[PDB]
RNA sequence: UCCUCCUAAAGAGUAACGGAGGAGCACGAAGGUUGGCUAAUCCUGGUCGGACAUCAGGAGGUUAGUGCAAUGGCAUAAGCC
RNA sequence: CGGCACGUAGCGCAGCCUGGUAGCGCACCGUCAUGGGGUGUCGGGGGUCGGAGGUUCAAAUCCUCUCGUGCCGACCA
RNA sequence: ACGACCAGGGCUACACACGUGCUACAAUGGCGCAUACAAAGAGAAGCGACCUCGCGAGAGCAAGCGGACCUCAUAAAGUGCGUCGUAGUCCGGAUUGGAGUCUGCAACUCGACUCCAUGAAGUCGGAAUCGCUAGUAAUCGUGGAUCAGAAUGCCACGGUG
């Protein structure tokens, strides 16, 4: 199938395209690809006959897709009612890394104006 | 001072009196004071009187002020040959006829009603009278 | 960042503790230990915890306990 | 024929225990739907209207109908000339496959979905529901991308309160906030 | 409603008709029954009158309403007014298009040569 | 100059350097006919969709719409397709 | 006062006529020179359009209400 | 006491500006396999092989060595193949989230590292300006010191060139 989240993309390696499953990347790929026992050789493109199961099974595994995106972003709001650092640095848009505002955090405050 | 704010049009005529009233009648007051007479008050006149009432009744009771002046009434103006244009609007007058209840006091004893009213009038135009509730 | 899985859960909250475990609220506990990191007997306080200058009460919840409640003060603000 | 069926069963028995009357022709029923894509705009949309519209066709086996501006055009201007949405009025054959494609090719296709609203009023107690961003279909418009992905459905069901409006369309499920 | 769009599609013919003065043939359709009346000069009263509930018509009918229920009113159109022996019928078509058994029924009035 | 309304006193028509505004055209449909159709406004719900595009319904009952001024007039609709 | 023309970024005109965008000059501010400035190469920002909204999808405009300002006239006796 | 001693904070703010570096914008390449050769330093609150366990960082077990001996060490670019095909991607890694590791009593503002995910901006940089004349530039690693524990810094060493 092309399962949850609409596309799977084609016309390159089984690998790269399980890459692009939102939630999916580089290691968690060749993981699911392992455990079918199925090849990267072969494109996407073929889409196996056994490997169409293990699409949905082993990314039913994973937290990935909108139940992922659910989790993360209600825990945003989680520590911000709690009055935590984490918490107010995310509506001043600010990091939590320790960055540099001196002078960078230009991904946090957008670019330079 | 006192005037339509969206204007239905900017002049009118003079108007004409024909008298009696049909507006008679307290309707938020208790005590009022009706006309005798007739005229314009030019809403200076309302201002005024607005004015010499709340001092005197104080924070106790509260009024009402029936009309609204709603001709504005024009002059044209000095030195100049009269018959050329109509006027520009120098006034907002209030047509008033007699039995036409003006003002409207409340919450305070017949006798200072009376004279908070006799002291507002004469800054007023024409003859006033009294105005009880009435149990209509 | 990061507690290891070694959290302090700290000895002068350890004391509060022994003096919160027949009593609930009764003060905002002037605790000066930030490291914390407490028992749910001690959930559901003010704990007033320090931030450089003055204590602040926080009224902790569970999930002020996933980390250190110093946390949870500022300790510098920004205009 | 699937959905039609199951209304003249055991659809109209279940609300009839539900909701007794002295009548049972009186019983809440799907009227037309509506698949409506307003496309919007009029810079370049003349040729983006024909993506717009293919994409009802796609789902509906019949082309739709462009609606020009109705009273009043805001800030978006541009007349009350100038067609600018598409829209079509189902039959209940294209009714009853769209009702296993809400369901059967909608909710098994999906970005997410875990309900939308739990209800929906419309003065009679329709449901009126956007998919948001639309569904993939037999289509070849997937490859080309939609300008406005989305559409709006009304169902537009002869009622009289949303709370028999939900137990109708519970009857083969439609979800919702569970 | 269709009582309604009904009445205000009827209600020009029932201007321009009443205004000439004529002996009009009002027809009146129903998905089972037909009514047509044919009203007076002047529109006071109703002269003669068919409909598919007479036993008179029903004998040459299948059922009510079937057309053969418009062909059972050609005869009925040739026969009640050329009892009276009127001939100045005007269609008066009741905001009703001329297809089915509109068009029937007025056609067979053609049949018998009433004059239009 | 011409048109509308008020002034103009409930026939008519009517003054002022009185109070307000338009016109100096347009259209081959915006004409003719025949057939059909019925708003405005707000509410509610509904991807993009914003308070307001579009869709649906409800309330509402012409408060709209009249190719273009204003008045009179328009559901039988002259409107609108 | 009345006539009639126009206030438009800090400041001064275009765009209005024939509804829309709102431009341009130099200044402001930043970069870059230069030791620093000034200048300048060079980058970005700056107008309820004097106030206001009726027409209308659209008003700085057209129209109407209106403010000062400038300009033409308060003359024949 | 502007002395003195401690806990916490502040030294790593920030709405911005500037300087010195690092990493990319790609197939002169990236990733995957295997594979080619080093130089110079370090060390008993040390580096830490081996074997066991861990996807991993690493942890447990502990040999060996205060040292041309042993541990750091496997050099990496490079090469032969596998691929991807010029797409903001199979490029790129920022952000963040979760999961974990280590040094400590404890990593809250102010730790680094790993793991998986998320996956950024950017498709070679106006005006201008600087470096560098050879084993240099360029690029690629390596080692040291300060280091409990944080190197794109500094300091040193070689590779290709």
């Amino acid at each position: 199938a092309r399962i949850a989240g609409i596309n799977i993309p084609d016309h390159k390696h089984a690998v790269i395209a399980l890459t692009s499953i939102y939630g999916v990347g580089k290691t968690r790929s060749k993981a699911i690809l392992a455990a079918a026992g199925i090849a990267e050789d072969v494109k996407i493109s073929e889409l196996s006959e056994g490997q169409i199961d293990t699409l949905r099974d082993e990314v039913a595994k994973f937290v990935v897709e909108g139940d992922l995106r659910r989790e993360i972003s209600m825990s945003i709001k989680r520590l911000m009612d709690l009055g935590c650092y984490r918490g107010l640095r995310h509506r001043r848009g600010l990091p939590v890394r320790g960055q540099r505002t001196k002078t960078n955090a230009r991904t946090r405050k957008g670019p330079r104006k | 001072m006192l005037q339509p704010k969206r204007t239905k049009f900017r002049k009118m005529h003079k108007g004409r009196n024909r008298g009696l009233a049909q507006g008679t009648d307290v309707s938020f007051g208790s005590f009022g004071l009706k006309a005798v007479g007739r005229g314009r008050l030019t809403a200076r006149q309302i201002e005024a009187a607005r004015r010499a009432m709340t001092r005197a009744v104080k924070r106790q009771g509260k009024i009402w002020i029936r009309v609204f002046p709603d001709k504005p009434i024009t002059e044209k103006p000095l030195a100049v040959r009269m018959g050329k244009g109509k006027g520009n609007v120098e006034y907002w007058v209030a047509l008033i006829q007699p039995g036409k209840v003006l003002y409207e006091m409340d919450g305070v004893p017949e006798e200072l009603a009376r004279e908070a009213f006799k002291l507002a009038a004469a800054k007023l135009p024409i003859k006033t009278t009294f105005v009880t509730k009435t149990v209509m | 960042r990061s507690l290891k899985k070694g959290p302090f859960i700290d000895l002068h909250l350890l004391k509060k503790v022994e003096k919160a475990v027949e009593s609930g609220d009764k003060k905002p506990l002037r605790t000066w230990s930030r490291r914390s990191t407490i028992f749910p007997n001690m959930i559901g306080l003010t704990i007033a915890v320090h931030n450089g200058r003055q204590h602040v009460p926080v009224f902790v919840t569970d999930e002020m306990v996933g980390h250190k409640l110093g946390e949870f003060a500022p300790t510098r603000t920004y205009r | 024929a699937k959905l039609h069926d199951y209304y003249k069963d055991e659809v109209v028995k279940k609300l009839m225990t539900e909701f007794n009357y002295n009548s049972v022709m009186q019983v809440p029923r799907v009227e037309k739907i509506t698949l409506n894509m307003g496309v919007g705009e009029a810079i370049a949309d003349k040729k983006l209207l024909d993506n717009a519209a293919a994409d009802l066709a796609a789902i509906s086996g019949q082309k739709p109908l462009i609606t020009k501006a109705r009273k009043s055009v805001a800030g978006f201007k541009i007349r009350q000339g100038y067609p600018i949405g598409c829209k079509v009025t189902l039959r209940g054959e294209r009714m009853w496959e769209f009702f296993e494609r809400l369901i059967t090719i909608a909710v098994p296709r999906i970005r997410d979905f875990r309900g939308l609203s739990a209800k929906s009023f419309d003065g009679r107690g329709n449901y009126s529901m956007g998919v948001r961003e639309q569904i993939i279909f037999p289509e070849i418009d997937y490859d080309k991308v939609d300008r406005v992905r989305g559409l709006d459905i009304t169902i537009t069901t002869t009622a009289k309160s949303d709370e028999e409006g939900r137990a109708l369309l519970a009857a083969f499920d439609f979800p919702f906030r569970k | 409603d269709k009582k309604s769009a009904r009445i205000r599609r009827a209600t020009r013919a029932r201007r321009k008709l009443q205004e000439l003065g004529a002996t009009r043939l009002v027809v009146h359709r129903t998905p089972r029954h037909i009514y047509a009346q044919v009203i007076a000069p002047n529109g006071s009263e109703v002269l003669v009158a068919a409909s598919t509930v007479e036993k008179a018509i029903a004998e040459q009918l299948k059922y009510t309403g079937n057309k053969d229920a418009a062909a059972a009113v050609g005869k009925a159109v040739a026969e009640r007014a050329l009892e009276k022996g009127i001939k100045d019928v005007s269609f008066d078509r009741s905001g009703f298009q001329y297809h089915g058994r509109v068009q029937a029924l007025a056609d067979a009035a053609r049949e018998a040569g009433l004059q239009f």
